[PDB]
């Protein structure tokens, strides 16, 4: 049986669907992890490939390679779950209690051997996944860390953002690893991040007020911006196309899809609660899957 | 033993978690009452219509467990002071919702953070909650010694942490608490959960919190060090603060995960227990005072009222006051009658205000210690104690002691005294009219006669203390001036307070007083150099007295008579708190005033700003002649 | 176990005597504080200058012994109301002297007699004492059921005892207590030590003392009878009074010498213990109420406030209310769906104000008892209980129960009801706005739909009780009308009181109410025949309700639902007590009033005299819509 | 909750500017809604919401034979005592052109919809007589393209110094209530012995009609008043401005005050304790408008250069009855 609040949806390269969800109300506050080789069968538990209960809720997750699942837990743990040989069990590889508060965000760095986590405890941590240890611990921020995002191609570079209003570009090769970046004037709080998968120099960020903006790291200047949403922007997900489209999800319960100049191509009101994640099919590049706290798994068709 | 809770921000199952932490040793648990990640919408559809339940059920704990074991926590996404209107309105409504739920549940406390400068709207919402109905939870505001922004790693290349020290800046969080608490008009329901950091800030930043209503101190696991054998312990400097916090008596709260994997959570706890086991034991004074900290008493009306038998009982047990008197009487006897006169010379000794007789006995012990001879009068105005006295001189003293039932200002003495002995002293020395009483008695002391005490002096010190300011404010009564509480002094065992400058002498009286024209009125100006930032709430008074020569009594802290519990300090409030800054001078003015019927004090602060003149005319407070 | 003291008027040695009586079983001792025969002079010489001591010393007992074991007695020569001036002045001064001494000593009580009609000056002196300082003794006025003059042997030839009975005369001593207590302005510090005689007076003389503040009952040895084996016992009629006095809970006092020489003093005591061992055990109701007698509660603001979880908890334990509801729902189901329709017909049942769900469960039990089928809505305005409810319908009820979070006056119902079920009732029936609430809900009951309750009726009875009059008076607050306390009703477990006439119906409401024009305002006149003399202090309210057909709930004493503790009576005070005489009628008038925001009651007595109209405009008390 | 007295309507009916300003607004609106070719064919439905003794009904009538256009009038009034004056007006004078309606505008079931609603429900702080709540519950009977007159209003605040007024407030202590309540309610006062410390700044703004998807009349606002003298702060003078129609306005803001208009004095919002302000400091003040279903109130607090207590929390000392 599956808890109502769907937190995460990610396609594997082979087309199978990883699902994360928490119980955010009722007697038991926990979470679970699900694998759905039939993605159209989501989220019925009987018609799943694998599935397991976690100690506490899942605030975030990400695929590690092809069989690993890296989880941001309410408990302060970062955990790594391993997919079965058959891929019919999901087995705990490590549970490490290193954060002092809810771990809110997690991301795998380019070479698949390290990860960065972000916490309400205001810390950012760099993990050796093979070693199951915290390599580095950074208190750069002054309020809870909202999102960490690895660069596509460099193991020492990642974005982070906090309710302390700072967007930070990181580079563990420098003596002083973080460097504050963003728009001319300090605007609204940064709530979501995604690197451009082609131009490894550009990213987008979403704010608390529903604006999506495009940033050059080179210009240290905000290129374009658009008011996409009427509420906070919780996720930004680029399509796997040559010229990638950008999926935009929100607490206004809608999904939008925008082109590279950030114009609206599509919008979906299908959800009736917060939209928590988007994931593009590796197979059908026009098929896009969103999940939300309504416990709906919706497969969209994008022009 | 310490009282301590566990702070958690993750609770999968309530029954399990409560058990686990109770096993570990904790007295209570701080947890979310809604899931910390469960952002609710109150206005926009469809999110607003989210099917319930909105949280987990009250049935999961007994009514008693809720009332004694659980401290609520505001959900961390609730931001009433956000610059985004919609977030401001969901937060306003969600804060109400969570606060109403804690009240429904009967929770004894509830935590809310001050984690930024502007908390106006949080303050307004909470004030509004406080003034809605009849619920009982304390509110603990989670404030750090050091702001998060001033605590960060210096690891941002283009945003360095500012190196040059700012005396003010490092007190920024006291001002967070101060403004918040002012906004909410000093509600007795709002207290401090002070969060202690790995790096302590400077003394001065920490002292700042002296006299604030600290109900709990939050210790992250991360601030603990590791000893030889792997156990958690604290730095020397952290220990000093633990001791000050134990002395104050607060509840400790452990927060964060186990950073000593070798042992369980009870290890942190056992260190705190170790610390309190290891502090000094209560001295004799501290044991007497134990129940009385910041408890406010109306001072005795010494003349218009008669003390109760049990009041004489409690103070007769003073292990220092009477043996000090004996020693004064002893030294005086020798000085007045030479060895050759010893069996020829009989000293007339009068005890003025003899109570149940201890100073009469002390006199008697002084005579067969000096080996000299004395005739005793025991004068007492309280006819009820006169019963104890007259039963003493029949069964014991014999005709050596002449018991006299009357006022010393009234008595027609058969002969003159060599020595008058009295203890007519209150905590501000002369606040029981010892001057007026001994003045009207002195006509029967021989021209070369000694008074014991020979003199006394009162002292004043400015103080900070929100707690006491609030205890006074709460003393408002029906059918009198709504501000009278502030225009009278209180005998109080000052405990949760900060003394802002060293005590300075105020009024002085000498006995006998053969001033051609006797005047007991006084006017005095005091200038108190202050070297911290703070808020002034009143003046602690104390006193010193010269019994005889070098034999003294004192409640001035610097020269306090050890073991002597007979007097607590006195507190003289002011109607309105006054902000004082580093390096400023507090100027205060006291008058002693009288007419034929009564005596009173009037006071006013004149710098760094003026207060109203307090108690003009004895309008709120007089001492009856 | 009883709490009892010994009354003595002779104490040679205090330590001995205290011991002796403690041995015998007594909890405390009533004794002189000065020698009863020791007439003192305060004005004329030489008598005035009598060398002391004036009495024995406080040192003879511990402070604790004084506070817990000794009750003072006024010296019997003290006669403040004598017609001889000099005696009047020595008495005034000696009464002060003895009273000051009891206060000095910290005595918990002190006895003074009312042994004659005129006690004005005694009253004045005592009043003056009460308003001097801060002392704590109760004053117990020793009054007999029967005056000594009405008790004498008829053995004076030329002064016969008057044979013809006088209804009034035999109540002369109640009027002694009444005037005295009025003089002293009802001080909460003055209570009754009622002296029981060998011959009881008539019932009516004794009932007179119903609702007075009796703190002790004094039993002379002389009134006890002797049984077969020589032990002391009491007449059947005396036992009845002992039982009423135990029920009231007072302290017993044995007075006089041992008139059963065969045994010791503990024998009298052991009989009293025997008596209280032998009374009925507390029924379920009496056990719930145990801590609540004459304790005054502000009634719930049912709509503007949300009940706390522990409040639902306490009342969910009612062993009768819910099983009565179940039985009403049961009978209704059968009446609406025939056996042939049983599996075809699904009744729509709405619980309006569902709290934590007990009436939803009772509905469910009623359905598989009637063996019929139902669809349930659970409406609740209190979002905190809605949490309990929504956790119930996920874990248990399933889609058979639709939980609805809103006000019943607000809800847009998807379908119409066959049956609405509610318990929105306060102690005066409609004082929680059940009428207004069900009125605005009824538009969704089908044309042939049943409301449970179908109707309710409130009832009123006039009462006597100085104790409650004083509890109300003491409810004066700062910052509001100084008489508001009297212009609002109180939920109270009426205990020390006398009910003056039988309850009479007041307001009645029916549901549904398809009155063409609905009006919930009411005006009613009641005439209460009174057959005793007494003083009126207020009106006890009660109620009855028809759940379904013959299934009822009631807190009217005559028809009280057994075991049902969910409602205490309600009290409606009047500002000023009113004297009523044998055979008079008390007339009272109640109005129920409203506007769109609130509902309130206004009341006035119109006979035998008028009171002021109480609570005009809801100036002191409204019930928020 | 109260009904005005006859003499109160009398005094203000004598305002030499307020009504002729209304007439001019009604005039301009009529022309804008009905073209010359429609003039004799088009009859505008005009509703006066809160009609008092009829001056805005007459001003409407004068506006019609000034614009030379044709109108049907409703005169709604909740005060049954003024309704007596009104119904005696429409018998003796107005005739069936004016339909007098005795009820609350929030309550009335209107037979038809309005082209134009006309009202003056304004107090010295604009919205302090519940004009928003009143026009909100009335708007369902304004046609989709209907105009409200006023179209909008805005309140303004300025900090003030004045020991005299501080003392007048202090002296307002009453028996049987909070001894500090005097300070937690505003006063209509012709401010005279006082010093205004900074220029007035806009506070709350309301628009009519308000077809906000979700209507919310609550408000929270922060104002920063630059002060360039040394002084002591004792309270905030409030004022207001309103857009009747287009460029036709009323104002009691000193800088833009409507000349001759005496119908409103300023409002005063005290603080419990005076606050010392120094040359070059900023006074920061915060106002909230609050409500529930029964009442509306204001709560305020100073946050710089020091904080005051939050005033009037919960409407504990002062509410405006719905
Ligand atoms: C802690 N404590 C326990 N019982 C107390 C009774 C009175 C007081 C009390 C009340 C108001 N003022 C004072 N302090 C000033 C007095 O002058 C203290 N002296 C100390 C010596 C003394 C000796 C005999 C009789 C009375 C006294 C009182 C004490 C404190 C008590
Ligand atoms: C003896 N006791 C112990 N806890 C109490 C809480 C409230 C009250 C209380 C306070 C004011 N008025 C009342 N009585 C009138 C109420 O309508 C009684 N009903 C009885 C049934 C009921 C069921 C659920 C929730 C509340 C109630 C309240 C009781 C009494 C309590
Ligand atoms: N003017 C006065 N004349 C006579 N007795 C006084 C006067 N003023 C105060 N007293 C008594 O002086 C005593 C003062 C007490 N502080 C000392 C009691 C006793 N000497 C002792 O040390 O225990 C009280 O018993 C007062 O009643
Ligand atoms: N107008 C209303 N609409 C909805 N609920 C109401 C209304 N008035 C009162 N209530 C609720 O009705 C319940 C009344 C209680 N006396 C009964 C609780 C529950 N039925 C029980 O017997 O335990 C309370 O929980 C109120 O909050
Ligand atoms: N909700 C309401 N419904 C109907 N009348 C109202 C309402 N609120 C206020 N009023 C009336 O509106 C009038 C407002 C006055 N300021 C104006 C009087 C008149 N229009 C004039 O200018 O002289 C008063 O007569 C109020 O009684």
């Amino acid at each position: 049986c599956m808890e109502r609040q769907l937190e995460a949806a990610r396609y594997r390269s082979d087309g199978a669907l990883l699902l994360g969800a928490s119980s955010l109300s009722g007697r038991c506050w926990a979470g679970s992890l699900w694998l759905f080789k039939d993605p159209c069968a989501a989220p019925n538990e009987g018609f799943c490939s694998a599935g397991v209960q976690t100690e506490a809720g899942v605030a975030d997750l990400t695929w590690v390679g092809e069989r690993g699942i890296l989880v941001a837990s309410d408990s302060g743990a970062v955990e790594l779950w391993e997919l079965d040989e058959n891929e019919t069990l999901i087995v705990s590889k490590f549970c490490k209690y290193e954060h002092d508060d809810i771990v809110s965000t997690v991301s795998v760095l380019s070479s698949g051997t390290q990860a960065v986590s972000g916490s309400k405890d205001i810390c950012i941590k760099v993990w050796d996944l093979a070693q199951q240890v915290v390599l580095s611990s950074y208190r750069a921020h002054a309020a809870q860390v909202t999102c960490v995002a690895a660069s596509p191609h460099k193991d020492s570079v990642f974005l982070s953002c906090s309710e302390d209003n700072r967007i930070l570009l990181w580079d563990t090769r420098c003596p002083k690893p973080a460097s504050q970046i963003g728009c001319s004037a300090p605007g609204y709080l940064p709530t979501s991040l995604a690197w451009h998968p082609q131009q490894s120099e550009v990213f987008v960020f979403g704010d608390e007020n529903g604006t999506v903006s495009l940033v050059d790291t080179k210009s240290t200047s905000c290129v374009l911006s658009s008011a996409v949403h009427s509420q906070c922007v919780t996720g930004l997900v680029f399509s796997p196309h040559s010229v990638p489209f950008l999926a935009s999800l929100s607490e206004d319960c809608s999904l939008a899809v925008l082109d590279s100049s950030l114009s609206e191509l599509f919008r979906s009101q299908a959800h009736r609660d917060f939209v928590r994640d988007a994931t593009w099919s590796p197979l059908n590049h026009s098929l896009l899957t969103t999940v939300g706290w309504d416990h709906q798994v919706v497969h969209h068709v994008v022009p | 033993r310490v009282s301590s809770g566990r702070d958690l921000n993750c609770v999968p199952e309530i029954a399990d978690t409560l058990g686990a932490v109770a096993k570990q040793g904790f007295d209570f648990l701080c947890m979310p009452v809604f899931h910390p990640r469960f952002k609710r919408e109150f206005i926009q559809e469809p999110a607003k219509n989210r099917p319930g339940p909105q949280t987990r059920s009250d049935l999961l704990l007994s009514g008693r467990d809720w009332n004694t074991l659980i401290v609520g926590k505001l959900s961390p996404w609730i931001r009433p002071d956000s610059k985004v209107e919609k977030i401001r309105r969901n937060s306003e409504a969600a804060m109400l919702q969570e606060l109403n739920f804690g009240a429904y549940l009967g929770l004894p406390a509830f935590l809310l953070p001050l984690n930024q400068e502007d908390n106006t709207n949080l303050a307004r919402v909470l004030t509004n909650h406080i003034h809605t109905g009849h619920h009982s939870s304390m509110f603990w505001m989670r404030v750090p010694l050091v702001a998060p922004e001033d605590l960060r790693d210096d690891i941002i290349e283009n945003a360095p942490t500012t190196h040059t020290e700012e005396y003010s800046g490092e007190e920024k969080t006291w001002m967070w608490w101060h403004n918040f608490r002012t906004l909410c008009d000093y509600s007795k329901r709002i207290a401090v959960a002070l969060e202690i950091g790995a790096d302590l800030p400077s003394n001065h930043v920490i002292d700042r919190w002296l006299g604030e209503p600290i109900k709990a101190a939050i210790l992250p696991t991360s601030i603990f060090l590791t000893n030889k054998k792997g156990f958690p312990v604290l730095s020397k400097m952290h220990q000093r603060l633990i001791f000050r916090l134990l002395k104050l008596e607060v509840q400790f709260i452990i927060t964060g995960t186990n950073h000593h994997s070798e042992k369980e959570f009870c290890s942190y706890l056992q260190y705190l227990e170790y610390l309190s086991q290891n502090r000094p034991p209560p001295n004799a004074y501290e044991l007497f005072a134990k129940g009385y900290e910041d408890y406010l008493q109306s001072p005795l009306q010494p003349l218009m009222d008669n003390l109760e038998s049990q009041t004489y009982e409690v103070f007769e047990k003073d292990p220092i006051k009477y043996s000090q008197y004996q020693q004064a009487i002893y030294k005086c006897l020798l000085d007045r009658v030479p060895e050759e006169e010893k069996d020829t010379n009989v000293q007339v000794l009068m005890v003025l205000g003899a109570g149940r007789g201890p100073l009469v006995n002390a006199s008697l012990r002084a005579a067969k210690q000096a080996d000299r001879r004395i005739k005793l009068y025991a004068v007492e105005k309280n006819p009820n104690a006169v019963v104890t006295l007259e039963n003493w001189q029949f069964e014991e003293w014999g005709s050596q002691v002449t018991v006299v039932s009357s006022d010393m200002r009234e008595w027609v003495a058969p002969e003159k005294a060599d020595i008058i002995v009295s203890e007519l002293l209150g905590s501000f020395a002369d606040n029981e009219l010892s001057p007026e009483c001994l003045d009207g008695a002195q006509h029967f002391l021989k021209d070369d006669g000694v008074s014991i005490p020979g003199e006394y002096t009162s002292f004043l010190a400015p103080i900070s203390s929100s707690k006491l300011y609030n205890e006074v404010r709460a003393c408002r009564e029906k059918d009198r001036d709504p501000e009278a509480q502030f225009e009278m002094p209180y005998v109080v065992r000052l405990h949760n307070f900060h003394q802002l400058s060293a005590p300075q002498p105020c009024f002085t009286f000498s006995h006998p007083n053969r001033d051609p024209m006797i005047d007991n009125n006084r006017y005095c100006t005091l200038e108190f150099p202050v070297e911290v930032n703070t808020v002034l709430h009143g003046f602690a008074g104390y006193f010193e007295t010269v019994l005889y020569q070098d034999i003294t009594l004192s409640i001035r802290p610097e020269t306090h008579s050890p073991g002597m519990f007979s007097w607590f300090p006195i507190l003289f409030p002011i109607k309105q708190p006054i902000t004082v800054r580093e390096g400023q001078t507090i100027c205060v003015r006291f008058w002693r005033c009288s007419n034929s019927k009564k005596v009173w004090y009037e006071w006013a602060v004149t710098a760094p700003v003026c207060s109203a003149i307090h108690n003009p005319t004895g309008r709120s407070y007089t001492i009856g002649l």
